This record gives structure tokens, C-alpha cells and sequence, in this order.
RNA sequence: UUAAAUCCUUUAACGAGGAUCCAUUGGAGGGCAAGUCUGGUGCCAGCAGCCGCGGUAAUUCCAGCUCCAAUAGCGUAUAUU
RNA sequence: GAAACCAAAGUCUUUGGGUUCCGGGGGGAGUAUGGUUGCAAAGCUGAAACUUAAAGGAAUUGACGGAAGGGCACCACCAGG
């Protein structure tokens, strides 16, 4: 730059831009123009009762409102010129805590004093961790309930307990209105951890549903749900999904008066039939003597405890070896493996991508350039503007077909969030995520299991395959789920964009639901091939120079001229191709680069394409509440 | 083209760690280092063997 | 892409598999290699390398000590 | 008739085009 | 047979190239010529040595590879299949001492005859010497089929290999009887005072070089041993040819000959025996040249300290020598 | 003790048998102190400040076991002597 | 003195007779840019980003000569069977 005042005029400028970035970031949450400021609290241990703390919360101005079983309110103030509005979750109800929590801006984390946290809290802890946190904020209750010798050493001791997850964060006790007041301002000043799925859609929490049924004996209605718009700006043409219930098309909105304004009827939009994005999931039109032979001729309860140890030795039986499956001896093996190829080299030898495909295949949406729409998307949500209800308004969403269900469960407790669908997301495709285990479970997970997934606001049950994650065009099947390593799951579902958090979960017993594997959602596109492999083993039993007897790895004769173009591989490093069969019994001699040793075994790799089973529902059951064994 | 990340660390069989009775600490272990090279001395030819010297 | 500036920089993500806890658009805490600026080794026209994502040290991730956050 | 086939491109997703 | 074509037509074709001027080509100036991919060309190399494409050769110093018999004859047809005359593979095979004939099929289905070349001094003056021989009987082949000669006709030619018309029938040694012996005895004698007129002995013309095509047509192959008739001795060569043809009808099909052709008719036909002002485009050429060389410098000094056999030596005597301390 | 406390110091009682009141971080080809041990991987994954290790017996990668250095500390990046 | 060599290239770890210019791994590069001199061609001055484990100097054995001389062989030829 040069010169000391002109270097110096040149950060002064960088200053001015970087805080009216700052300062538009924050005007949008809290106060005149912008929604509430949503908090979800979640006391971790079994000992902290919430309402004894979140009575101390309360107390500004306070709005209860109520349903069945949960509590949760509005907090307005003028003194910190800030609206809040607070929701309390157990841990363990696992269909509540994440629900709500991926719409909730900030968390408030309650903790006990003696122990960090409950092994129930840590179940919701290590979920919420990858569904994706958004700002947290930790809190203790019996800090002030003990005497000076012992609160010194007390904090000291959770500090150690805390970081195993938290590693640096403050602790600010509740105890007096006075200390609940000096957090409550912390979290209004607070750097907002900007979660990406939620920002380039646009969504709903439920403040108050009403319904009104069309039939009673059809039991399917008009929907009321009331509320602030949060995301992004809601266009009506565009389709609306209901967390727990999948996705319906809505018929009209209209923004009432603000029920709670920070400082003290109308539509909006109604729905056109040709401009509006259609309901569509899936695709709509779919001479010799009387005794001589033939060779003579020519010159002429506790039935599942036990499949649990069936798959505990499958499990270790395909971790030690890779995929050795033995051939039977009663069908003949070009049969059994009829629909199955050798490849010279798994890395570079050609496969099509639209060669034999599944029927299920035919029902589905592909992608064009998934980026290029992914990018085109993304630039007419943020550089465009529509003609719908902005962020910040108290809206009422009326949608045309949903069930009474709805309502029935939203009276009893459990929360409503609406996210707007993106274009085309309404429509069926072949997910692709990239997913780890957890550590906390060590069940035997086998590839076409039925589980549970939680796609970013989606919830499903579904048959994956997981493969191996490549940057290669030919993706190797794994027949289980190991502990270490990233794998794809392969399935049918409903086309969602990037970025997306995914969970996995299994039904147990009593209806828990188990976290096996946590990731995100990598591209969505049918084309990426899961290959499935099996190696027949072989043993060289008569060994020449360069040319080995191998037996015992077919049965037939023609089987080994089935099986001729088919390269040999050894365990022991060398690379052979059988050249004759030799008895009628499955023997073959073979070529190879050099001499093997009598400890040696002979093994082939046959390949076929593997496509997922379609096992969509979009109904998951309700949890009971999670505990230890 | 290629390129797995962390091919051969989900390849490995995990082997459990076994269980062993714990190493004295501190001066208890200088002790116990000074005793095994110092004190009972075997003699040998032209000392070719190391400490940890496997086979 | 740093953060204090704006500069791009290729960044060597250190143990095998630890590229896979590594997501896009993710908080990454980058050092030196060691050489004060060279290509150290194998590596071509890369100095640096990726110490701790989204908080946590990636060496507490491989040796499976503590999560990470999303 | 050892391991070669003819197999057809005759199915496939309708594909969202840019 | 050839199923990989890609990386095996450019690693090949630079071997080719250290074979002209030296022996055995090391590995190091191998990826320097073939740029196009760099690193992965090692494990190629591995895969050449599986089948009979290229040898390995590691004596005292000299460390690298040199292209094989083999090796050689893969490389002429896949510039052919390039060429759109060679697709798949004819099991008719006449092993010879001096080439070998394979039977070639095109795109069509029409069915060539295909010469390679075997030659056997080290295997690269061998491979040579192959090259020279292919270009000398093309270029007969060609001169003959122009002037009206009953020889194959000559079709293209890729180092060592020439694609010539199918002829099928038995060469003239192993013939028990003919239908019509003085048609075909006078259709004999005529081509050799055919290619006296074009100042042509061939040499050699017995029973051995001639071939009956449904004892009605003889065709004769096999031309590098061919004079001029400006050689002292040119009338010898021409009696010794007509001798050998008159005694062996006489010993095999038992025809006595009434016509006794010794003419020196040299020539009444063709002597076959000689058979600002600088664009922008051209200135980004220029600086691109010169900018891959000094990369290609770079990368072959680079290349030439792979040594990694010396250090493997290095590393077992001194294990050996800190035991016996 | 102290403004009042806390801590230390001082003291009643309880408080130690190895599955505990369990010590860690780096490393173990050379530089440079300590394994041609065992399994896995097969120029892949990776390691490696540098020299280099890996392309099927890997003293160099991932593990297990064993050993060494420092020790309530020990690694890593950077400025500098 | 690394040495070939050097009565200077000696009187240097037993290091200080006076004094001018000038080098600090190799490249990028004696390139850009600025200045200046030049009718011009150019000269003088003169970087960085970045890249690389080397770039080199002396000496020494002789794997290879497409170097030269000899000598030998019916597993070579010549005259032959």
C-alpha cells in the first residue's frame, strides 16, 4: 500500500464494510423488524427438574403458553429491547429434542453439579452434536446450593467432566432472578452459528393450529398453522413439508395482526393452478443303435438371540476375510453367479452406468448437471426476489389435504415445524450419504437392514447399501457396517440439496430408536454404481513351476469354462487366468507369473451391480424415551 | 481415479489391548532402572545383545 | 480460504481417514508444516496443515477422544 | 455363452434437464 | 489379445524411440517422452511384463527395459486397427523360419493375410533388420501388382507387418497331380521371362516359392532376394530358374517340355531393378515450446535418480556388519 | 488465618493390596536412546523436519506385544538466540 | 593448499604491514520495474513472487568404447567329406 496514512486509510475502509456486514446479521434476529429469538432448553441430567430454573427464567413481560403436556412461553422485553420465545425438551424423547431443536436459534444446556451429565443426556448430546448445533450456552443449578469450601471445588470438578465434549465454554449458574438475568443477556449478544440447511429454505414453528375438516368422515382437512416465517421469504406456489408427517401442497396464506409486537385478517397470497409446483413423488407414466452310449457314439424369543450370534460370526467372518464366499456343490456355480462378472482391475476397467438397470430405476429423478442446478437454485433463493411473506411476519399457512392426526399429537405436546421445499424436492431420487459409525453402539448392522434416517427435516425408514467412499466410478459394497470406517449408504428417497446433516437409527425393543451412524448427504444421483463382489477361494494342490492344479473352487466342468476370461489373484501377491479344466470334477490347471508356495490360496473376484431395495415410507413411529441397559 | 481416505485403518482388524498389571512410577521406576543394567550384570564375550532385542 | 484476509491456501490434512472428518464450508484451524515455508516433502507447493476442525483437534478425532460438531 | 452379453439401455430415470 | 487402449499405445512408442539409438532404455526416459500422464506409468510397465510386450534388464549397471519378439508385433496392429484394417483375429497359422502369417479380419468381415516379420547380435539389431525387410517387400509387392504380375496385392505396411490379399491354396512341394501340367508349366515359364523383361531374376524360383491357387493360377511371395540383370552372372541365374522348373515336371508330373524359352529381352519394360510481423498464434506456439522443454529437463533429472538399486546394496552389508560388532 | 472469609500451617475421627487411590506424551532404519518380534496393508492407505520407507518375508505405514526418552508433564506451529 | 599445483597461491587457530573493489546453496535472472547514459542497437544500476536438495571443484579405480592392436577356436570360416 505505502505510505503510513494511506496503509493505515486502507484498514480503516476494510473496518466500515466488515461491521455493516455485522450489524445487517444481527438486526434480523430479536426485536422490532426480525422474528423471535427462539431458545430450546434441555436439562441434561435426570436429577435437574426444569421448572425450577425455568421459573426463575421467566422474570419483563411473560406470555405462557401452553399445551398438553410441554410448557413452553414467550419472554418480551423493552429493557434489553429483545423477543424471546423458550422451549423446554426431555432428553431421551428423541422425537421432540431434535424436532425442535433444528429450528431453535439458541440452546441452553442444563447441568447437574456433581456429575457432568446423564448417560441419557449424552444420547441427545451426541445427536444434537451431529444434526448440527446451533449456538449452545451451558447452565447450572446447585452451585449456589452448597457452601463456599465446597463451590469452589465443585465448578473445578465439572470443568474436567465438560470438557470430553465442550472443550472451552463458560458455565453461568441459575440461582437468582439477578443471575438469570445476566444470562439472558448473554444470550441475546451471542455469535450465531449460521446452520446452512436451515438458511436457504424458509420454515415455520408452530405457535397455535387450528383445523378445520372438509369432511369429518374423511377425516382430512384444512390446516391453520400460525406463526413466524424464519428462513428465507415463503412463496406460496412453492410446497410445504410438515416434519413428522411429509408433504403436502398448500392452499392459502394470509398474515393476521402480530400477537406479541416488541414496542405496541388480510391474505397475502392466493394460489394460482398452473404457476403452483405440482405433487408429483414418483414418475406418472411408467440315426444311432438301440444300447450305445454317448461317447461311443461320436465314432458312429430366542429364535432372533440366535440370528443375533448368526450375525455376530457373519460380521467376523467378513472382517477377517473380505467377502469369501464358498461355491455349492449342489447348484451349478454359472448359475448361482449368472448375473455376475470378472474385471481385470476394479479401478479402470469400463462399467455402464445405464447398462442393466431395476425396474425401481424407472420410477425415479435423475440429474441433468446436479451442480449446475444446485448453483441456479441457490442463486434465485439469495440474489432473487419473490412476491411472498418476508421473514419476521406472523403468518397462518392454510394447506388443503392433511390429516387429523396432526392436530391430535400437536394438542398433546409434541411441536410442529414446517420447512418450504425447494424446486424439485417433492420428487424421488437415489440418496447418496456419507456416514460413520457412532461409537456408542456395536451391533451388527447388515447392508439391506431396515433403518431409520433423519435427512435434514425428513424422516424415513429405509433398505441402504454401503459402499466404500471412492472418487472412482465403481463403488465395492460392504456387507457391514465397521466401526472406523466412512461408508455411503445407497437409497431411494426424496431428492433433498446439500448441505444435509444424516442421522441413522434402529428400532431395539419397547420402540428405541438406537443411533448406529452419523454423516451428512453427499450427491444425490442414481448413477453412482454399488458393486457388489464375491471371491471364491480355490487350493493349489499339485504345484509346477509357473502352472498350478487348483480344486475346490468349482464343481463342474463347464463351470471353469464359464469362468475362463475370469483372473486368478493369490493371497500370497501372485496374478494368474486359468488355462485348461482338466476332470469332471471341478479341477483346473493355471498360469501364473511365478512359483507358489504350497501355503497358498488361489481366489477369483466376480462383480455384479447392486441396486437398493424401495422401502419408502415417510411414517416412522414415535419413540419411547431412551435409557441404559 | 483411485484415492480412498483411510483405506488401511478400516481394513485392520481391531485387536483388543490386553491386560497387564501397572508400571511403577517415579523414583520406583529410576529404581527398577538402575537395578536391571547395573546390578545384576551377566557376563558376555563381546556384548552384541540389545534391551528389547526380539530373537 | 482465510478467514483474516482472504488469501486460498492448500492445506495437507495429516493421518489417513482424517480427510473424511474434514466437510465443505467448515471452520479449520491451518499451521505452518515446519520449514518455515517449504514444500515439505512429498507434497508439492504445500506449506501447511489442518491442526483442529470446528474446534476440535484432529488428533483427538482419529484416536476417537472427542466429536464433532456440525 | 462364456462371460459376454448383449444388455440392453432400454430403461432409465427421466432426468431434470438445465 | 487387446483389451487395454489407452496408456499402452504411448508407454510402447516411446520404448520404439530408445530403441533406434540405444540398447536397453531405462525407466527414466520413458515418462519424460510419453507426458501426457505422469507417476502411474510404473504400474503399466508391470502389466507389460505379465505378457510378452516388454523384458527387464538388470545386469551391473544397466538398469531399464527393451522391447521384446512379441512385444514388437503388438505395436504394428494396433496402429493398423487405427487404420481400419485389422479388428479381429484369423486362426490360420503357417509357422515359418522367416515369418510368421496370421489371418486378419476388417470391419467387413473380409478375411487378409497378414506377414510379420522374425527376424533371429542382440535382440535390438533383430528388431531392426525386421523393419528393412517389411519396406523391401512392400515396395516389390507394389512394383509387381502395377505391371501386371500375379502376386498379392499390397495393402499397408506398419513396421515389420504387411496386409496382403488372401490367396488361399498348397504351395507347388506338395502337389501329387495336376489336371492340366503344360497350361500351367507354360503359365511358369512366362513370368520368368516377365520379370526379365522388367530386368528382374528372382533368384530363387523353385517349388518352394510358388503357391497354386485351384491348380488354375500360380502365385509367388517371398521377395527380398531379387537382382538386377546389370550382374556379370545375369544369365545364370535366369538358366539355373528354368532348369529347376524343367526337371521338376518331369520328376513329379511327368512332362517333357517342347518349349524352350532362353530369351534376353533387357528392357522393353520398366527398370523395377532399381526398386509486429509475427502473429500471436504462432508467438503462443513458440513460448509454449519453450516452456514444456524446460520442464521436460527438470522432470528427467528428477526421473534419473531413481539410484534406488544402489541404495538397496548399501543397506544389507551394513546391517551385517553392526551384528558381528 | 482473615476486614469477613478461603488457602497454607496445626490438628480429633475415617481413610491402601494391586480387577487400586490404575501416568502421560512422544518415539523405537539412520541422524538419535530403543525390535531384522507378531498380525494387517500391497507405490494403495499412509509415514517421513532430512536421508528415505510402501510396488507380497515392510526393522519406517495401521494395529498387538515388547522396549526407550522425558516424567506431572510431553508433543506440534511460528518469532528469535 | 580439496587438490592439480604455487617460491607465491608462503610467512593464517603460533589467526592483526597498509589499503580499494567484491562473493554468501542452485535457479527465477543479470529477468521485470524505476532511474540514468545512449541518434539507435544498447550500456550502467538493478529486485521480488515463486521453485528446487542439491549446483559445483579437485583428484581416483575402470563396468563401457559404436577405440586401437594382438591371439585363439571346424561349438568359426576357408578347401573339402
Amino acid at each position: 500500500e505505502l505510505s503510513r496514512v494511506d496503509q493505515r486509510h486502507r484498514a480503516s475502509q476494510l473496518r466500515k464494510q466488515k461491521k455493516e456486514a455485522v450489524l445487517a446479521e444481527k438486526r434480523q434476529l430479536g426485536g422490532k423488524d426480525g422474528p423471535p429469538h427462539q431458545v430450546l432448553v434441555v436439562p441434561l441430567h435426570s436429577r435437574i427438574s426444569l421448572p425450577e430454573a425455568m421459573q426463575l427464567l421467566q422474570d419483563g413481560t411473560v406470555h405462557l403458553n401452553e399445551l398438553g403436556n410441554t410448557q413452553n412461553f414467550m419472554l418480551l422485553c423493552p429493557r434489553l429491547k429483545h423477543r424471546w420465545f423458550f422451549t423446554s425438551a426431555r432428553p431421551g424423547d428423541l422425537h421432540v429434542v431434535l424436532d425442535m431443536a433444528k429450528v431453535a436459534d439458541t440452546i441452553l444446556f442444563l447441568l447437574d453439579p456433581l456429575e457432568g451429565w446423564d448417560s441419557t443426556g449424552d444420547y441427545c448430546l451426541s445427536c444434537l452434536f451431529a444434526q448440527g448445533l446451533p449456538t449452545y450456552t451451558l447452565a447450572v443449578q446447585g452451585i449456589s446450593g452448597l457452601p463456599l469450601k465446597k463451590q469452589i471445588d465443585t465448578r473445578k470438578k465439572l470443568s474436567k467432566a465438560v470438557e470430553k465434549r465442550f472443550p472451552h465454554d463458560k458455565l453461568l449458574l441459575l440461582d437468582t432472578q439477578q443471575e438469570a438475568g445476566m444470562l439472558l443477556r448473554q444470550l441475546a449478544n451471542q455469535k450465531q452459528q449460521h446452520l446452512a440447511f436451515r438458511d436457504r429454505r424458509a420454515y415455520l414453528f408452530a405457535h397455535a393450529v387450528d383445523f378445520v375438516p372438509s369432511e369429518e368422515n374423511n377425516l382430512v382437512g384444512t390446516l391453520k398453522i400460525s406463526g413466524y416465517v424464519r428462513g428465507q421469504t415463503l412463496n406460496v406456489n412453492r410446497l410445504l413439508h410438515i416434519v413428522g408427517y411429509g408433504d403436502f401442497q398448500m392452499k392459502q396464506i394470509d398474515a393476521p395482526g402480530d400477537p406479541f409486537p416488541l414496542n405496541p385478517k388480510v391474505l397475502m397470497k392466493a394460489d394460482p393452478g398452473r404457476q403452483e409446483s405440482l405433487q408429483a413423488e414418483v414418475i406418472p407414466d411408467p440315426k444311432v443303435p438301440k444300447g450305445t452310449s454317448s461317447y461311443q457314439a461320436e465314432w458312429i424369543d430366542e429364535e432372533a438371540e440366535a440370528k443375533m450370534l448368526e450375525k455376530y460370526k457373519q460380521e467376523r467372518l467378513e472382517e477377517m476375510f473380505p467377502d469369501e464366499v464358498d461355491t455349492p456343490r449342489d447348484v451349478a456355480a454359472r448359475i448361482r453367479f449368472q448375473k455376475y462378472r470378472g474385471l481385470k482391475s476394479f479401478r479402470t476397467s469400463p462399467w455402464d452406468p445405464k447398462e442393466n438397470l431395476p425396474q425401481d430405476y424407472a420410477r425415479i429423478f435423475q440429474f441433468q448437471n446436479f451442480t449446475n442446478t444446485r448453483k441456479s437454485i441457490f442463486k434465485e433463493v439469495e440474489e432473487k426476489e419473490v412476491e411472498g411473506a418476508e421473514v419476521g411476519w406472523y403468518v397462518t399457512l392454510h394447506v388443503s389435504e392433511v390429516p387429523v392426526s396432526v392436530v391430535e399429537c400437536f394438542r398433546q405436546g409434541t411441536p410442529l415445524i414446517a420447512f418450504s421445499l425447494l424446486p424439485h424436492e417433492q420428487k424421488m431420487s437415489v440418496l447418496n450419504m456419507v456416514v460413520r459409525r457412532d461409537p456408542g453402539n456395536t451391533e451388527p448392522v447388515k447392508a439391506k437392514e431396515e433403518l431409520i434416517f433423519h435427512c435434514g427435516f425428513r424422516r424415513f425408514r429405509a433398505s441402504p447399501l454401503f459402499s466404500q467412499h471412492t472418487a472412482a466410478d465403481k463403488h465395492k459394497l460392504q456387507r457391514f457396517l465397521t466401526a472406523d470406517m466412512a461408508l455411503v449408504a445407497t437409497v431411494y428417497a426424496p431428492i433433498t440439496f446439500p448441505p444435509a446433516s444424516v442421522l441413522l437409527f434402529k428400532q431395539k425393543s419397547n420402540g428405541m430408536h438406537s443411533l448406529i451412524a452419523t454423516g451428512h448427504l453427499m450427491s444425490v444421483d442414481p448413477d453412482r454404481m454399488v458393486i457388489k463382489r464375491v471371491v471364491l477361494s480355490g487350493h493349489p494342490f499339485k504345484i509346477f513351476t509357473k502352472m498350478a492344479v487348483v480344486r475346490y473352487m468349482f464343481f463342474n466342468r463347464e463351470d471353469v469354462l464359464w469362468f475362463k476370461p475370469v483372473e486368478l489373484r493369490t493371497k500370497w501377491g501372485r496374478r494368474g487366468h486359468i488355462k485348461e479344466p482338466l476332470g469332471t470334477h471341478g479341477h483346473m490347471k493355471c498360469s501364473f507369473d511365478g512359483k507358489l508356495k504350497s501355503q497358498d490360496t488361489v481366489l477369483m473376484n466376480l462383480y455384479k451391480r447392486v441396486f437398493p431395495k424401495w422401502t419408502y415410507d415417510p411414517y416412522v413411529p414415535e419413540p419411547v424415551p431412551w435409557l441404559k441397559s | 481415479s483411485l484415492a480412498r481416505a483411510g483405506k488401511v485403518r478400516g481394513q485392520t482388524p481391531k485387536v483388543a489391548k490386553q491386560e497387564k498389571k501397572k508400571k511403577k512410577t517415579g523414583r520406583a521406576k529410576r529404581r527398577m532402572q538402575y537395578n536391571r543394567r547395573f546390578v545384576n550384570v551377566v557376563p558376555t564375550f563381546g556384548k552384541k545383545k540389545g534391551p528389547n532385542a526380539n530373537s | 480460504q482465510l478467514i483474516k484476509n482472504g488469501k486460498k491456501i492448500t492445506a495437507f490434512v495429516p493421518n489417513d481417514g482424517c480427510l473424511n472428518f474434514i466437510e465443505e464450508n467448515d471452520e479449520v484451524l491451518v499451521a505452518g508444516f515446519g520449514r518455515k515455508g517449504h514444500a515439505v516433502g512429498d507434497i508439492p507447493g504445500v506449506r501447511f496443515k489442518v491442526v483442529k476442525v470446528a474446534n476440535v483437534s484432529l488428533l483427538a478425532l482419529y484416536k476417537g477422544k472427542k466429536e464433532r460438531p456440525r | 455363452s462364456i462371460c459376454s452379453t448383449y444388455s440392453n439401455l432400454y430403461n432409465h430415470p427421466q432426468l431434470i434437464k438445465y | 489379445l487387446r483389451y487395454m487402449s489407452r496408456d499402452d499405445f504411448r508407454v510402447l512408442t516411446a520404448v520404439e524411440m530408445g530403441m533406434k539409438n540405444h540398447e536397453i532404455v531405462p525407466g527414466s526416459l520413458i515418462a519424460s517422452i510419453a507426458s501426457l500422464k505422469h507417476g502411474g506409468c510404473n504400474k503399466v510397465l508391470r502389466e507389460l511384463v505379465k505378457h510378452k510386450l516388454i523384458a527387464w534388464e538388470r545386469t551391473k549397471t544397466v538398469q531399464g527395459y527393451r522391447l521384446t519378439n512379441a512385444g514388437y508385433d503388438y505395436l504394428a496392429l494396433k496402429t493398423l486397427s487405427s487404420r481400419q484394417v485389422v479388428e479381429s483375429v484369423g486362426n490360420q497359422m503357417g509357422v515359418g523360419k522367416e515369418s510368421d502369417i496370421y489371418i486378419v479380419a476388417n470391419e467387413e468381415g473380409q478375411q487378409f493375410a497378414l506377414k510379420l516379420h522374425r527376424l533371429g547380435r542382440h535382440n535390438v539389431s533383430w528388431l531392426y533388420l525386421s523393419r528393412l525387410s517389411a519396406m523391401k517387400e512392400f515396395a516389390y509387392m507394389k512394383a509387381l501388382y502395377e505391371r501386371k504380375f500375379p502376386v498379392p496385392k499390397p495393402i499397408d505396411y506398419n513396421r515389420h507387418a504387411v496386409v496382403m490379399e488372401l490367396i488361399n491354396g498348397y504351395p507347388l512341394c506338395q502337389i501329387h497331380h495336376v489336371e492340366d501340367p503344360a497350361s500351367v508349366y507354360d503359365e511358369a515359364m512366362e513370368l520368368i521371362v516377365k520379370l526379365a523383361n522388367h530386368g528382374l531374376i528372382h533368384g530363387d524360383f523353385n517349388e518352394f516359392n510358388l503357391i497354386l491357387d485351384e491348380s488354375d493360377h500360380i502365385t509367388m511371395i517371398d521377395f527380398p532376394q531379387m537382382v538386377s540383370t546389370s550382374h556379370p552372372n545375369a544369365e545364370w541365374y535366369f538358366d539355373r530358374d528354368v532348369k529347376c522348373i524343367k526337371d521338376f515336371f518331369m520328376k513329379r508330373f511327368s512332362y517333357e517340355s517342347e518349349l524352350f524359352p532362353t530369351f534376353k529381352d533387357i528392357r522393353r519394360e520398366d527398370t523395377l531393378d532399381v526398386e509486429s510481423t509475427i502473429p500471436p498464434e504462432l508467438v503462443k506456439q513458440k513460448v509454449k515450446r519453450q516452456l514444456t522443454k524446460q520442464q521436460k529437463s527438470a522432470v528427467r533429472r528428477r526421473l534419473q535418480k531413481g539410484a534406488n538399486i544402489f541404495t538397496k546394496q548399501r543397506r544389507e552389508n551394513m546391517q551385517n556388519i553392526k551384528s558381528s560388532l
